[PDB]
């Protein structure tokens, strides 16, 4: 939020301003892109 | 040949007057246990009986 809306224009502008944001529990994304939690002992394991 | 269709069409209509029972006297939509908006609500089915209700979260939060 504190940073600045940035307004960009050639004429037509934009803004692009952040409102709010969502931070979900930790995952990993395979090769099929299948979204699976990721556990810790799976992170230690598999260098991730 | 007759006995059994005998038998078979009443064991068909036999639920199909009982289904009408039911439809008046229960209400999906009225049910204590849903909550919560329709849309956002959502349906697993075929889930393993070993699954924990944290490993049920942990798995759809994703």
């Amino acid at each position: 939020e504190d940073a600045p809306p940035i307004d960009l224009q050639a004429p037509p502008r934009y803004l692009l301003k952040f409102e709010q944001i969502y931070l979900s529990k930790p995952t990993h994304w395979e090769r099929d892109g299948a979204p699976s939690p990721m556990m810790p002992n799976e992170a230690r394991l598999r260098n991730l | 040949e007759e006995r059994m269709e005998r038998k078979r069409r009443e064991k068909i209509e036999r639920r199909q007057q009982e289904v009408e029972t039911e439809l008046k006297m229960w209400d999906p939509h009225n049910d204590p246990n849903a909550q919560g908006d329709a849309f956002k609500t959502l349906f697993v089915a075929r889930v393993n009986y070993d699954t924990t209700e944290s490993k049920l979260r942990r798995e759809f939060e994703v």
